[PDB]
C-alpha cells in the first residue's frame, strides 16, 4: 500500500513535487513522490486521504492516471498505474457530496470513477465490537507475557462510550483503550507485582469509572 | 504516436521540460522530451491534449515549429517536424454556444460560432 | 451590515455573495413594500436573468406589499405572462391592492398563501385638477383602467365579470381561506 | 467602523466577514428596532437560507423590540412555523407588544429569556379616516384581527381563550419569573 | 444588496457582476424615472459603447418613463439617429410625453409594445418671469420647439402634419392596439 | 480615513485589518456615545464572538458615555453576567447614569477607572399620557424598575440599600477617588 | 450600478472600468450639468492626464449645459488653449450661456454640433449689496469681465466686436443651421 | 479622492496606504476639529496602537483645534499621561480653550508651535434648568472642575497657581512667542 | 464616476490610480473650495508626504478658491515655509482673499498665474457679541491679525507696508497683467 495524504498539496508549487521540478529547477533531480513510487511498486494499492483539498492542479494529474494508466516522469520514465487500485477518500458527503467533490471532479472527473462507496455511521452494536477488538489483542500479548486478563462488562461499555465520537469515529478508541487498560497494566506488570502465571479481572469502580483491577 | 498532456505545462516553467535546461544548469545534461521524441521517430503523429491548458507561452515554441519546421535543442541540435503530423484539441470555444441571450427579443449569436 | 453577507463551496472553493444574490442563485425572487416604478424595473431584470439561465424551472415570486402604482405594476404583470417558465406566487403579510393583483397572476395551480396572511381588493385611485375640458379627458382614463383591471380579475378568478365589479365598490379583506374559496390563491401553505 | 470584521481559519485561511456575517454562520439571527416591513423581509430571508443549509439544525433568535406593524410580523411568525428546523427564542431587553407574540412563538421547550428582561402585551391598535360605511369596513377588520391575535396567544401559552382576553384589554407587563409562570416563555437563563 | 449580483460562465468564467451591467453587455439599455440630463448623458455614453463593440448588431432599448426635459431627451435621440446599428425601443410600464417621442424613434419596424402599456402625447410645456421683452423672446422660442417636435412626430408616425397638430393639443392616451394603428409602434409582443 | 489601517506581521503578513477590528482582535470593546438599542446590539454581538472564540480569557471593555435607554443597557449586563470569562470594565471620560451602571457591572477586582474622570448616579426616568387607568399602570411599572436597579446597585457595590436609595435621589458626581471609596470601582490606573 | 461596468482586452486580461473611465481613455471627456469650481477642477485635471499620455492626439469634449459660473469657466478656458492637442467640441441637448462660450473655444475646423442641439448666449449676470463706495467697486468689476467676455466672443467667432455686443443684450437662441452660419460653430453631424 | 492615495516599497509590493495611514505609520497623529465624544475615542485607540507596536519610540500628535466637550478630550489627556511613549505635540492653526489645555500636557522640552499658530485659554463653559435644588447641584459640579482644570495648567506651565486663575477668567491669546515666554509651548519651529 | 480611475504601467504594471493619486505622484496638489479646517488639514499632509519622498523636487500647488478661514489658511503657509522644497503656486480660475495671499507665498520667481484669471485682496473679517468688556478683547485681536496680514503681503510682493495697507481697505481687483504689475505673480503662462 502506497499512501499519500492530499492535504500536504494544497499550494501550488507542491504540484511539481509530487512529479518532479522541470531540468534547470531547483530539486528536480530528486525525482517525484508519485511517479517513483509507482514504478517501484507497479502493483500497490494507491491511498490518496482527502482528495477533497488538494490544489486543483493536481486533478489533472489524476484526470490522466485515470483516463490512460500513465505519468511521464521529470527523466522521461513512464509511470505504469495499469496493475494498481485507486482508492480516494473524502468527508464531501449525494447531491451534496457530489458538489463538494464535484467543485473539482467536475462530470470531467466524475465520469471517470468506476463507482463510489459509501461508509456508514457506527452503531451502538459496532462501538462494543469495535473495543471487543481491542481487548483481545491486549489479551493476546498478555497471554504471551503469561498474564490472564479479563475485563467486565461495565467496564466494555465504558470503554465503548468514551472512545467513540459521532464527529472523529473509532478514531480516540486506540488511546481510550490505551491509556485505561494498557498502561496501568503495563506498570504493574513491569514492577513485578505481576508476574508470569498472573491474572487480573477488571471491574468498574461505579463512583470513579475507573477500571480496577490487581493480583 | 507521440502524446503529451498539456495540463503538465500550467507554469512558465515547464518549457525547459520540452527543450533542456541552459549549460550550468542542474538539468543540462539530461536533453529535452520533446526534440528527442522527433529525432528518434522522425515520422509520426503528434498529439497534444487540451492545448487550452498549457500556459500561453508554450504557444511560442510551437509558433516556431509550424513555420520552419524545426525546434532547436540545448546542444544546438535539431528536430524536424517535417514528416510529422501536429494535432491539437480543444474545448475553448464550446460554452459559447450552449446559451440564450436575455431579453424579450432573442438575438443570433451564432457568430460567435466560436471565434472567442 | 444591513444585508448579510453567505459564503459558498464551488469549483474554486469559495464565493462570497450577500442575503439576496444568494437566493437568487436559487430562482427566489421578493417584492416587497410600495409598487413604484424602480424597484418594478429591477424585479423585471431579474425575471428575464433567471428565465435565460434556465428556461424549463419554476421561479418562485415572494409577495408582501401594501399597492403601489398600477402603470409599474403592469411591467411585471406582462413580464410574468410574457416569459417561459412558471411563476409561481407566494403570499405572506399582504397582498393588497395592485399587490393582490400581481398575486393572481401566478401561473394556474401554483397560486399558494400562508395561514395568516390577508389579502385586500379594491378599484382604482387617482385624481386631476384643471379645466373643465381636461377634466373629461383624465377621468375617462381612469374609468377605462378600472375597466381593463376587472376582466383581468375575472379572468384570473373565475368569478363572472359582474361579481368582480360588485366586490370591488369598496374595500374587501378575505383572510386567507376566504382568498382561496374565491379564486385568488389555489391553495394554503402549511409546512414544508 | 460601525460594524467590525472578524478573521476565522479553515482551510487555506483568509475570507474575512463583518461581524454579523459570522454569528449567521453560527445559525444566529437578531431582530431589534421596530417590526416593519422592509426589516422584516430580511429576517425571512435569512431564516430560508438557513433551512436551506441545514434542515436539522435549530435556528436561535435574538429578540430585542418595543413592538412594530402586524402585518409585518405576521410573515415572520408564519415562516417560523412553515421552516422545517426548530426556531429557538431568546428574549433581551425587551419583547413588547408584537415581540411578544414572536416570542411564544418560537418551538416549544426552547423559549427562553434572560433574568432582567420585560415582556409587554396588549390588544391591537388601529384607526381609520372615511365615510360611514368605510369606517364600518375598517373597524370590522381590526376587531377580527383582535380575535385572531388572541386565539394565537391560547394556543402558545396554554391560557384559556377567556384568560387571554382579559389580559390584553390594558397594557400588561410582565417580569422575566412572571413570563414563565404566565407560560409565554419556558425558562429563565441564568449563566453558561 | 439594492442591485443583485450574478455570475457568468465563459472561458475562464467565474466573472462577478452587477444585474445591470451583465445585461449591458447584453446589448440592452434601460431608460426609466424622468428624462433629466445626468441620466440622459449616462445613456448616450452606453450607446457609444456597444456601438463601437459590434457595429452590425441591434441594440434594445427598454421604456419605462413619465416624462421629462426636451433637451435632455433630444441628445438620446440624435444619438440614436447618428450611431450605426438599429435601436429597437420596447415600451412597457409607460411612456409619455417625451418618453413617448423616444419610443417612435426607434429603427422602423422594430417599434415594439406590451399589451397592457400605456401611451400619452402632448404639446411642450414652460414658462417664465420677466419684462414684456423678455417674454417674448422666450415665448417665440417654446413655439418653435412645438412646431419642431410636430415634424419629428409627422415624420417617424406617417400621419400628416395637421393631423399631428390637432391630436396634440390636449393630452392623449392611447393603448397598445391604437399606439399600433396610429402608427407609433410597429407590433405588439404577446408571448415567447 | 474616518478611521485608519493598520498593518499586522503573523505568518503570511500584512493583513491589513481597520483601527477597531485590529482591537476587537485584541478582546478589545468601546462603549460610547447613548446607550440605546442598534448600538447595544452591536456590544451583545461583539461579546458572544469573543466568547466563543476563547471562553477562558478576559474581554476588556472601556467604558465613556453620559447614559441611555435602561431596556437598551440591560441587554448588555445581561450579557455580561451570561457569559463565561470576566469582563473587565474601564471607565475613562465619564460614566453617567445607565454608563456607570454597567461600570460596576464588572468582574469584581477588575474595575478600574482613569483618573481624571467621572461618575454620576441618578434615579430612572420616564413619563406617560392617557387615561387615568393607564397612568396608573404604566406608574406602577417605573417604580418597580426603580427598586430593581437600587437593589442591583446594592449588591455590586456593597452599600446597604437604604443608603442606595438616598444616594440616588439626585444627580450625585464623584470623582475617581470617590469611585473608590464608595465601591464604584476597585482602583484607578496611573502609569504604565 | 448606478453607473455600469465594461471589459476591454489588452495583453494581460480581465481590465474592468466605469461606464466613464473606458471612455477618457479614449480620449473622451464629458461637461454636463452646472459648471462650478469641483466640476471645473476635474475637467481641467483629465486634460492635463491626456495631454501628457500623447501630445499628439486629440482631445474630444461633449458638451450638455445650462451654464455656471464664469470663474470656473474661465480655468477651463485657459486650460483648453494652453495645451499642446487640439481640443475638439461637440454640443449635444444645450450649450448655453457658459456653455456656448466654451463651445466656440475649441480647435478651428474642429467645433460640431448636433442637428436638433440649442446654443444660448446672453451678457453676464450678478449682483451686490452694501455701502455706495462697495457698489461702485462691484460694478466696474462686472463690466470688465461683460467687456473681456465680449473680446473674445468675437475672436473667436470673426463677428465684429460691435455685431457682438448688440446681440448679447437679450438671451439669444441659436438653432444649430444659426449656429453654423453665425460661426459658433463649424458643422453639423449627421449620421455616421 | 477626498483623500488620496500613496504607494511605497517595502518587501515584494506595492501596498497602497490611506493620504492618512500612511501618516499614522509615522507615527504621526492628527487632532484637528472640535473635540467630541468619537473623535476622541478615535485618537486614543490611535495611541494605544503606538504603545502597542513599539512602546520606545515618540509619538507625535499635531494640533489644530478650537476646543470642544470638557470630559471627553480629558480621557485623551489621561492616555497619553499613561502610555510609555513621549508623545510630542507640535502646534499649527489654532490651539484654544481644551485644544491649548492638550498642547501644553505633551513631553515637556518637546511641545513646539509653528510661528504664526495662535494659543487660547479660558475658563470653562456650561449650564442648567431644574428646581433650585438641582442647580445647586450642577454649580457645584462645575466650579469643581474648573479649579481641576487650573491646578492642571499651573501643573505644567509652570506658572502660580493664582497667575492662572487670573489669566484665565476672560479669554486670553498668546501669539507663539508669548506662548513660548508663558509657557505652555518649549519652541518655535522655522525653516527645516 | 464622480472620479475617473486611470492606469500606468511601470515595472509590473497595472497601478489603477484614482485621477487625484495619479496626479499627487507628479507632485501636484489642488487647492479649492473654501479654506475651511479640514481641507487645509489635508493638505498640510500632502506637502509633508512630499518633501519626505524628495527633497529636493519642486512642488506645484494649484490655486482656484474664492477665500476661507485665515487660521486654516495659516498653517498651509507656514508649512510651505517649513518644509525644504521650492513650492510653486499656479493660479487658474480666482484666487480671493485667503486664496491671493497664499497665491503669492510660493518661491520667489515661479509665481505663474493664469491669463484671464482674478486675484482679489481685502481686510480681514470677524465679529462678536457679548460685554463691553469682551468685545474690547475680540476687537483687539482681530486688529492684530490685520496688522500681521499686511507685514507678509508687503514683505512678498515688495510693496512698502503703507502701500499695502492703502490698497486693502476696500476689495481691489487686479488682472492678470496687473498682478504681475503689482508683485502678486512673477509672470503669466500662455501657450506651452
Amino acid at each position: 500500500l502506497l499512501r499519500f495524504d492530499m492535504s500536504e498539496y494544497m499550494e501550488r508549487h507542491t504540484v511539481s513535487r509530487l512529479i518532479g521540478a522541470p531540468p534547470g529547477y531547483v530539486g528536480f533531480d530528486q525525482g517525484g513522490l508519485l511517479t517513483d513510487a509507482v514504478i517501484k511498486h507497479p502493483h500497490a494499492v494507491l491511498l490518496l486521504d482527502e482528495i477533497e483539498k488538494a490544489h486543483p492542479d493536481v486533478f489533472n494529474i489524476l484526470l490522466q492516471v485515470m483516463d490512460n494508466g500513465t505519468l511521464t516522469d521529470n527523466n522521461g520514465r513512464k509511470a505504469d498505474f495499469r496493475n494498481v487500485v485507486l482508492v480516494m477518500t473524502t468527508n464531501a458527503g449525494s447531491t451534496d457530496a457530489m458538489e463538494e467533490i464535484k467543485k473539482i471532479f467536475t462530470p470531467e472527473f466524475r465520469n471517470r470513477l468506476d463507482n463510489i462507496i459509501w461508509f456508514d455511521h457506527l452503531s451502538t452494536d459496532v462501538i462494543h465490537q469495535v473495543v471487543d477488538k481491542f481487548i483481545v489483542e491486549l489479551q493476546v500479548q498478555l497471554d504471551q507475557k503469561g498474564v490472564s486478563l479479563e475485563v467486565s462488562q461495565e467496564a466494555r461499555n465504558w470503554l465503548a462510550e468514551k472512545g467513540y465520537d459521532r464527529a472523529m469515529g473509532a478514531r480516540p478508541m486506540a488511546r481510550v483503550i490505551q491509556d485505561n487498560l494498557k498502561k496501568p497494566l503495563a506498570n504493574e506488570l513491569l514492577f513485578g507485582s505481576l508476574v508470569d502465571g498472573g491474572q487480573v479481572t477488571v471491574a468498574l469502580d461505579k463512583e470513579k469509572n475507573e477500571l480496577t483491577y490487581g493480583f | 504516436l507521440l502524446r503529451f498532456d498539456m495540463s503538465e505545462y500550467m507554469e512558465r516553467h515547464t518549457v525547459s521540460r520540452l527543450i533542456g535546461a541552459p549549460p550550468g544548469y542542474v538539468g543540462f545534461d539530461q536533453g529535452g522530451l520533446l526534440t528527442d521524441a522527433v529525432i528518434k521517430h522522425p515520422h509520426a503523429v503528434l498529439l497534444l491534449d487540451e492545448i487550452e491548458k498549457a500556459h500561453p507561452d508554450v504557444f511560442n515554441i510551437l509558433l516556431q515549429v509550424m513555420d520552419n519546421g524545426t525546434l532547436t535543442d540545448n546542444n544546438g541540435r535539431k528536430a524536424d517536424f517535417r514528416n510529422v503530423v501536429l494535432v491539437m484539441t480543444t474545448n475553448a470555444g464550446v460554452r459559447e454556444t450552449e446559451r440564450k441571450s436575455i431579453g424579450l427579443i432573442h438575438q443570433d449569436n451564432s457568430t460567435d460560432a466560436m471565434e472567442e | 451590515a444591513l444585508v448579510p453577507m453567505v459564503i459558498e463551496q464551488t469549483s474554486r472553493g469559495e464565493r462570497s455573495f450577500d442575503i439576496y444574490s444568494r437566493l437568487l442563485k436559487e430562482r427566489v425572487i421578493f417584492l416587497t413594500g410600495q409598487v413604484e416604478d424602480h424597484m418594478a424595473n429591477l424585479i423585471v431584470a431579474q425575471m428575464l436573468f433567471l428565465e435565460a439561465e434556465n428556461p424549463e424551472k419554476d421561479i418562485y415570486l415572494y409577495i408582501n406589499s401594501p399597492g403601489g402604482v398600477i402603470t409599474a405594476g403592469m411591467s411585471i404583470y406582462d413580464t410574468m405572462q410574457f416569459i417561459k417558465p412558471d411563476v409561481s406566487t407566494i403570499c405572506m403579510g399582504q397582498a393588497a391592492s395592485m399587490g393582490a393583483f400581481l398575486l393572481t397572476a401566478g401561473a394556474k395551480g401554483k397560486r399558494f398563501c400562508l395561514p395568516n396572511s390577508r389579502v385586500m381588493i379594491h378599484q382604482p385611485l387617482g385624481g386631476y385638477q384643471g379645466q373643465a375640458t381636461d377634466i373629461e379627458i383624465h377621468a375617462r382614463e381612469i374609468l377605462k383602467v378600472k375597466g381593463r383591471m376587472n376582466e383581468l380579475m375575472a379572468l384570473h378568478t373565475g368569478q363572472s365579470l359582474e361579481q368582480i365589479e360588485r366586490d370591488t365598490e369598496r374595500d374587501r379583506f378575505l383572510s386567507a381561506p376566504e382568498a382561496v374559496e374565491y379564486g385568488l390563491v389555489d391553495s394554503i401553505l402549511t409546512h414544508r
